[PDB]
């Protein structure tokens, strides 16, 4: 049994080897305890405010929307310590680890943002951090690898399988199986086995809570829609959660369309994959006809999780949230537009969300609409990527 | 299921433990794998545990991980694995054959269809490595509908509620992860006979497991290492596999 | 005549060609007007809060000070939009430009942080931005050059002289001489001719104002000392200003000592240069015995201004503030220490300030003291520099 | 000062304007510079404006910037410039010599010492390019103590208060930046005679300046370009300088 429901409709569960179940039950128990504990909440709040820089701004983008009836705000998770929303929940998870008496952290990372986040939280809170990263990603992400090491984390390359994120995810679990008595597995998105999708949402939900307060203050009403990119689902569910019961608020998740859905080179399992069981959960995934798991492709390394959080699959199924996709070229155009018109360099991940808002505006420019885009991270990291592409085209 | 029952009754009449090798189907290729398996049986394997190569085997150690990679280098698919299984069964009518599966390969084209295919080729049991008892209902139900034993792992961190569930839900054999009391409790609850697995690489461990009250022992990495170490000489490979299995089986005898 | 005093004691003034005087008087006038105008203050406040992310956190660093009686807070200007304090005053100066009816911005930059800041402010506020940068600096700072261009700024390499910051400063003035009717010169530090040292201080003084409020809230008293690095003087004077009349609060400015003062390869004109007249002001500078202006050396490109703001020279002369220096190796050690112990990657500029606080602590570990270090920027930009050095030593 | 007074009185008796070339001392080297200067004088220069190479000349255009760089490539220092000045004076006792300075070179070893050195070598005037009238007191005071004319720039954006200050503070000549009314107002306020400067590169501009009521014209970039263009042939350089100065001076004559 469990304290909380491990499922969102058909999606989710705890598909791990039997040996890992006690670790998951322990964690669920500690989480439920922590959530009722005012001292935990105070400590987490203090870190978020005084270390991470919460609350983040809600910025009105008036240049971008000129000549249309769209009003567009950006939730500024790019201003969070570390440059992405990932910081919020690593702080919560690190505090949980300490509550359980754990001294060590295991994390997985792809593009490296979650790894840097895990390493910084571990440094602050006196935890011994080790990070698994697919060798292909280690090669592509020397800057982030070096940041992790400066912060005292041990970075472990993964050569098994495709030597990318899914393989790091596998190796992270392999390790925790044997070390969960003293180590906590700091999963990096709102996916994997229960209780992780729930924990990650609850430790990101301040995004949406702040957005609601801020939009009510500035506009006196709720948004028509809130829009967020979806790699594994953490920034999106953090934005969405507080608005789920506000039936008038649209919830729009944006998956990477890569070179185009029809090309097969994309990262949009929720809308174009097939339900499977992997990484501890039942959820839509990128997989062969035979059931082997495949990679997600995107211009943005950060949208490479080959599945999606089960709560998104559920919200889609019931029609509460809508999911769409944005191609590499659309994301690139949104990146360039934000830089030039607002002086904000967005992460290429977040640029997917922005691109869809830009489409909503441009497609129907006399439609009155109030939109909030979750700007999940800053794009300083993507300057070289964008440079080279723009150079390769001239 | 029935093949395990018959085996354990036969072995119990000879005061004998089971020795059960694990290999990955199609490692290092289809043909060499079929030969490997025939050699394991000829050398005295009492039953077989057979892995279907999966892209993301998060319960497999490095040795097994590399077996999967070799199998994938050879283009081995689940469909080819089921063709292999049918032929192994056609050659060897009584030896119990168990599969070591990952959930996605079972769930992929329908849980029911998967177990129906197992029944068609003559598989006796299926251990789904990433399905704990808590998630097992549809798997164990489908297995029983097609006369397939659902195998559960009884790990070290196992409490009494889990022992009772494993005893009630499992059939064929109980996979006892590497224990005298665990073994007594499983017997008390009328669990399927225990096979000890994880880190079994020498004759004395087989005798130890039988002495502790287990019905036998499973060995994988040790076997797969012999494959890994002899890829350049398929003939040497079979010889060394024969030697190892024969020694391990001898340790099971009264 | 002027509305405000152009001098801080002997230091400062308006040493520009006669043709530039009307531009300076105009600017002074507009500034004095803007400072009394509640609508200007409201607009500047709004940008600072909702676009830039003010107020910035004041973070207590408890791991760093363990086993000593030092309590150390960091003022988190690294969390400001753009990653450095430079953003504060470019927003103010851009608003001034618009108040004067100017449509164009000229800026100078060295390491490139001020250029990026000028480009982002100009993008936001619909100004045409052109940036002068010494060719040697353009070569060294491709990432920042590319950021400026993504934000629509025109970047102009300067080949005259040493082709570094002082030469960009010269070319920026050359241009404004001829275009001041429609262009505002957005000077990047608290130096140059009046009214710039005054304007820059006043548009950075929220650093110190917030620090005071925050330290009173958290500790119930003022700091024993506030500590800031000094390239040209803007972050330091922004921290210091609100504490000048609080006689119990030490004000400590840290200049780059480079390879060591005795080597001559440093950037510490205030304490080791000689008073001269250049870049519109009378101030301590790096100069030959003959009076030719020389370059400042530091591991940190951002501390390369070869002079210092006149208000610092004045505060030093009267003994209100004390100035010290920190070497490349001391700054590097402080950089590494902050990353590992607090999970914050500091700019190498700011690392000089931190290093001196670390010295105050370590030298006298049973001295009870409450210190605030102005963390003027984040150090993501310095990862490659620090990597290569650490690689060159092994 | 006195040399300018004498010149302007002499030129006024001949209904004649002054033509005043500017060059950078030591461009392209000390020797070639001394020859250049002697050629300018022989060709009919009425006075000289002479730049001391400075590291950061923020009022100099590209042509002049490059002259400074050539002078620095030759190792030219302010000390060497003052040695050059003494010799030029020793050769040419009546020609007014003005310096174009930047503030730091004047302030460096003491404002008083600088003007005392000017007086010692026989300099007549000093224009400090980055010292506006508002900051000029110590400079103009020291200049007058050593019988040196302090020169002020009267720019286009000049209002009546500035005209009055320039008239009152300046001596020798007023540098009139490139104007009939400005010229009348300066005369009304008893200003030092106006020399028009900036962009003067052709004979007709010299005649125009004199016609407008200016006492003459200054030309720099035009002269320095001839140096820049002929670095490979020092002999050709002098010839072309002679031709240009002679033409420009001829345009000043009644
Ligand atoms: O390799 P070993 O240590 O001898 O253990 C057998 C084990 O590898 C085999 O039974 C097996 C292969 N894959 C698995 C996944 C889960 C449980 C067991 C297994
Ligand atoms: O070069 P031109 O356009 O002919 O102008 C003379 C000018 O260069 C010379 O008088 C001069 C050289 N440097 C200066 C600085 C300020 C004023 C004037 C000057
Ligand atoms: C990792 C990352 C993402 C994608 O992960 P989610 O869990 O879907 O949020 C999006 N934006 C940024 C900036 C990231 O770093
Ligand atoms: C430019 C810069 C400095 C130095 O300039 P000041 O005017 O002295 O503040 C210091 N820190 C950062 C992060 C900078 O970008
Ligand atoms: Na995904
Ligand atoms: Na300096």
């Amino acid at each position: 049994t469990t304290l909380l429901n491990p499922y969102f409709g058909e999606f989710g569960g705890m598909y791990v080897p039997q040996i890992l179940m006690p670790a998951l039950n322990q964690l669920e128990e500690a989480f439920v305890s922590a959530q009722k504990d005012p001292e935990f909440q105070a400590q987490f709040a203090d870190l978020l405010k005084n270390y991470a820089g919460r609350p983040t701004a809600l910025t009105k983008c008036q240049n971008i929307t000129a000549g249309t009836r769209t009003t567009l705000y950006l939730k500024r998770e790019d201003l969070l310590h570390g440059g992405a929303h990932k910081t919020n929940q690593v702080l919560g998870q690190a505090l949980l680890a300490k509550r359980m008496g754990k001294s060590e952290i295991i994390a997985e990372t792809g593009a490296g943002q979650h790894g840097v986040a895990s390493a910084l939280a571990s440094a602050l809170l006196g935890l011994k951090c080790r990070i698994y990263m697919g060798a292909k990603d280690v090669e592509r992400q020397s800057p982030n690898v070096f940041r992790m090491r400066l912060m005292g984390a041990e970075v472990i390359p993964v050569h098994s399988g495709s030597a990318t994120l899914k393989d790091a995810c596998n190796e992270a679990l392999r390790d925790w199986s044997g070390s969960y008595e003293t180590a906590h597995y700091m999963l990096g998105t709102a996916a994997g086995p229960h209780p992780y999708p729930t924990i990650v949402r609850e430790f990101q939900r301040m995004i949406g809570e702040e957005t609601k307060a801020q939009i009510l203050d500035k506009e006196g009403r709720l948004p028509d829609a809130v829009i967020a990119c979806v790699g594994g689902g953490s920034n999106a569910i953090g934005m969405f959660a507080d608005f789920i019961n506000d039936t008038s608020v649209g919830l729009i998740g944006v998956e990477p369309g890569g070179h185009g859905i029809e090309t097969g080179e994309h990262g949009a399992p929720l809308k174009h994959g097939r339900v499977g069981i992997y990484f501890g959960m039942k959820a839509p995934m990128m997989q062969t006809a035979d059931g082997q798991i495949e990679e997600s492709y995107s211009i943005s390394a950060g949208l490479d999780f080959p599945s999606v959080g089960p709560q998104h699959a559920y919200l889609n199924s019931i029609g509460r949230a809508d999911y769409v996709s944005i191609t590499d070229d659309e994301a690139l155009e949104a990146f360039k537009t934000l830089c030039r018109h607002e002086g904000i360099i967005p992460a290429l991940e977040s640029s997917h969300a922005l691109a869809h808002a830009l489409k909503m505006m441009r497609e129907q420019p006399e439609k009155e609409q109030l939109l909030v885009v979750n700007l999940s991270g800053r794009g300083d990291k993507d300057i070289f990527t964008v440079h080279d592409i723009l150079k390769a085209r001239g | 299921m029935e093949r395990y029952e018959n085996l354990f009754a036969q072995l119990n009449d000879r005061r004998e433990g089971a020795f059960v090798p694990f290999v990955t189907l199609g490692d290092p290729g289809i043909e060499q794998s079929l030969k490997i398996i025939d050699t394991l049986i000829d050398a005295g394997a009492d039953a077989l545990e057979l892995g279907v190569p999966f892209s993301d085997p998060l319960a497999d150690g490095p040795t097994i991980q590399n077996a999967n990679l070799r199998a994938f280098a050879a283009g081995v698919t689940p469909a080819q694995c089921f063709e292999m299984l049918a032929l192994i069964r056609e050659k060897h009518p009584t030896i119990p054959i168990g599969l070591l599966m990952y959930a996605n390969l079972v769930f992929n084209n329908g849980i029911d269809a998967f177990y129906a295919r197992c029944e068609q080729v003559g598989v006796d049991s299926v251990l789904v490595a990433d399905v704990p008892v808590e998630e097992s209902a549809p798997f164990r139900q489908a297995a029983l509908r097609h006369n397939i034993a659902p195998i559960f792992i009884c790990p070290p961190n196992a409490d009494d509620d889990l022992l009772r569930q494993v005893a009630s839900y499992g059939r064929g054999y109980t996979y006892l992860l590497s224990l005298h009391h665990l073994i007594e409790k499983l017997k008390e609850y009328h669990a399927a006979p225990a096979l000890q697995g994880f880190g079994i690489s020498s004759p004395e461990q087989v005798s130890a497991a039988v002495r502790a009250g287990a019905a036998g022992a499973i060995s994988g990495s040790a076997i797969v290492k012999i494959i890994e170490k002899n890829l350049a000489s398929p003939k040497q490979m079979l010889a060394e596999l024969r030697s190892f299995v024969s020694a391990m089986k001898a340790a099971s005898r009264a």
